[PDB]
């Protein structure tokens, strides 16, 4: 038997997957001072859903430890810390209409793996305040941005002209991973 | 008791003051009303053997009251493996000459089957460790029982966030902290390290060794109870042996 | 795409990539610019990787780029929501929910037992004292 390395936290909109080499294992996970849980019992897949686990308390930072069998052979994986590291998915634009020489954009609320109630709670449940979407739109050879504390943009647009939109997740007081993807583009 | 606080007189029934020729000894913890596990390092220097007293429902060195039950030791079984000066099965099996009466403040801990033990209790974050040992490293002994919440260590990890000394075995396992504040002591020495779940406290551990007491770099150490629970049964069914001390095989 | 004569026509991001399936040049000859075309071709061209249907039981799935992210039931986890919660009745998994001893039986379900002093109760994971003062409790606190 051989000890699991190179353990990976693969993470977005809070979706949390233990991963790790070579290519039968058991996972347990905890918070710094809680009791261990165990998790994936017995499993020969070099990966483990950790989202159930992770999702009670977002805010905490867990560890978790790879056993391995043919006290055991086990590894620990890096700290994980959802809410400062999960990655933002790629958002999506929900619509925009346009008012005269103005254009309302709107950006989807998308929903997470954060269940409250018999309910998904949405990128903006989760992190209130602590996230804002970038704009970039163009027509003219130059880009535009505008950033915004809520799922939508008002900007200004000369009439006649075609144009095209693009928008970013961003958790500005973040250090990593604190930019989603670009969402795919949207024309008028 | 390094870092920790005083258990309310009550709190810590099974903990019990093992003396000998009326002095403080080591600590040891009830687990019915005949027998008690403490460390076996605790008698490496005994001489008159006739003379282990063992005080159950006590608190306060400093007062008596009624809660307080005493019993002669009639014998002090220890693993033929263990070699006195050195860590490895620190413990030993005691039996009262009478057995003690269960009271509101004396009440024997949980021996936990193997298994569970391992498969559970082992994964329980946090631990209980009393007794009346040194306050401080170089320091005096504790009047009042003192108690501690500890956090377990697995071995691997014990050895990687400890500094470079006896090897830690499968036979013992670590728990404390590393930064120097809270740890057991050596007169805590064959204490408890008693662990909480759903509704019940079991014997995990015995206050065995460790660097100092709170060492910088360094965890305490303690005997791993549930390597011995078939060893502690098959003993505590056997017939009374001619004289103190006994040395019992090991498996 | 193209059909006989439609190059003629100036660009129409609508017609060629919305109303059909353009592509890069096609692309190109809309946003005329390279980064424009290029912000745009990462995911026009990315694929739905959902299309497999990989979320299991009843999960939803959410496209992502060259990805997937599965939203299960309460009763499911796992990446694609194949991990029963209620199969995990075995005495690792938190105790098999019993209170005291638990015993792991080949095929069947897991038993659950009590150590001297408790009697387990009749939901067959509970454990109460059956003397005064059983192991492991503090009367001051009971
Ligand atoms: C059973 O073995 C030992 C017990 C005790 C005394 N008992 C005791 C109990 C608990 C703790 C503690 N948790 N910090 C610390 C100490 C001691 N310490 S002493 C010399 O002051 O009595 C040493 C022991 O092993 C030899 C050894 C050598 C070098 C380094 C470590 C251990
Ligand atoms: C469904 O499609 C996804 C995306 O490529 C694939 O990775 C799955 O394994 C398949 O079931
Ligand atoms: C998508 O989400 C999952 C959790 C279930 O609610 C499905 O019924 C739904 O389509
Ligand atoms: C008792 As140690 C292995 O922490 O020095
Ligand atoms: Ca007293
Ligand atoms: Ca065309
Ligand atoms: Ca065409
Ligand atoms: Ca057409
Ligand atoms: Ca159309
Ligand atoms: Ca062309
Ligand atoms: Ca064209
Ligand atoms: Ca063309
Ligand atoms: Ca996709």
């Amino acid at each position: 038997t051989v000890a699991a390395y190179n353990l990976t936290w693969k993470s977005t909109n809070f979706k949390t997957i233990l991963e790790w080499e070579p290519k039968v294992y058991t996972v347990q996970i905890s918070t710094k001072s809680g009791d261990w849980k165990s998790k994936c019992f017995y499993t020969t897949d070099t990966e483990c859903d950790l989202t159930d686990e992770i999702v009670k308390d977002v805010k905490q930072t867990y560890l978790a430890r790879v056993f391995s069998y043919p006290e055991p052979l086990y590894e620990n994986s890096p700290e994980f810390t959802p809410y400062l590291e999960t990655n933002l998915g790629q958002p999506t634009i929900q619509s925009f209409e346009q008012v005269g020489t103005k254009v309302n954009v709107t950006v989807e609320d998308e929903r997470t793996l954060v269940r409250r109630n018999n309910t998904f709670l949405s990128l903006r449940d989760v992190f209130g305040k602590d996230l804002i979407y970038t704009l970039y739109y163009w027509k003219s050879s130059g880009k535009k941005t505008a950033k915004t504390n809520t799922n939508e943009f008002l900007i200004d647009v000369d009439k006649g002209e075609n144009y095209c939109f693009s928008v970013q997740a961003v958790i500005p007081s973040r250090t990593v991973n604190r930019k989603s993807t670009d969402s795919p583009v949207e024309c008028m | 008791i390094v870092g920790g606080k005083v258990c309310p007189k009550g709190e810590c029934p099974w903990q019990v003051l093992l003396l000998v020729n009326g002095a403080q000894l080591c600590g040891g913890t009830l687990i019915n009303t005949i027998w008690v596990v403490s460390a076996a390092h605790c008698f490496d220097k005994i001489k008159n053997w006739r003379n282990l007293i063992a005080v159950l429902g006590e608190h306060d060195l400093s007062e008596h009251d009624g809660d307080e039950q005493s019993r002669r030791v009639a014998q002090v079984i220890i693993p033929s493996t263990y070699v006195p000066g050195t860590t490895n099965h620190d413990i030993a099996l005691l039996r009262l000459h009478q057995p003690v009466v269960l009271t509101d403040h004396v009440v024997p801990l949980c021996l936990p089957e193997r298994t569970f033990s391992e498969r559970t209790l082992a994964f329980v974050r946090f631990s209980l460790v009393s007794g009346w040992g040194q306050l401080l490293d170089r320091g005096a002994t504790a009047l009042e029982l003192m108690v501690l919440n500890v956090p377990r260590l697995m071995t691997q990890d014990c050895l990687q966030q400890s500094r470079k000394s006896p090897n830690i075995t499968e036979y013992m396992f670590c728990a404390g902290y590393s930064d120097g504040s809270k740890d057991s002591c050596k007169g805590d020495s064959g204490g408890p390290h008693a662990t909480h779940y759903r509704g019940t406290w079991y014997l995990t551990g015995i206050v065995s060794w460790g660097q100092g007491c709170a060492t910088v770099g360094h965890f305490g150490v303690y005997t791993r109870v549930s390597q011995y629970i078939e060893w502690l049964q098959k003993l505590m069914r056997s017939e009374p042996r001619p004289g103190v001390l006994l040395r019992a095989p090991f498996p | 795409a193209n059909a006989f004569l439609e190059e003629l026509r100036p660009g129409s991001l609508e017609r060629e990539c919305k109303e059909e399936q353009c592509s890069f040049e096609e692309a190109r000859e809309i946003f005329k610019d390279a980064e424009r075309t290029k912000l745009f071709w990462i995911s026009y061209s990315d694929g739905d990787q959902c299309a497999s249907s990989p979320c299991q039981n009843g999960g939803s799935c959410k496209d992502q780029l060259q990805s997937y992210i599965c939203f299960c039931l309460p009763a499911f986890e796992g990446r694609n929501c194949e991990t029963h919660k209620d199969d995990q009745l075995i005495c690792v998994n938190e105790n098999g929910g019993c209170e005291q001893y638990c015993s792991d039986h080949t095929g069947t379900k897991r038993s659950c037992r009590c150590h001297e002093g408790y009697s387990l109760l009749a939901d067959g994971v509970s454990c109460t004292p059956t003397v005064e003062y059983p192991c492991g409790k503090i009367p001051i606190l009971e």
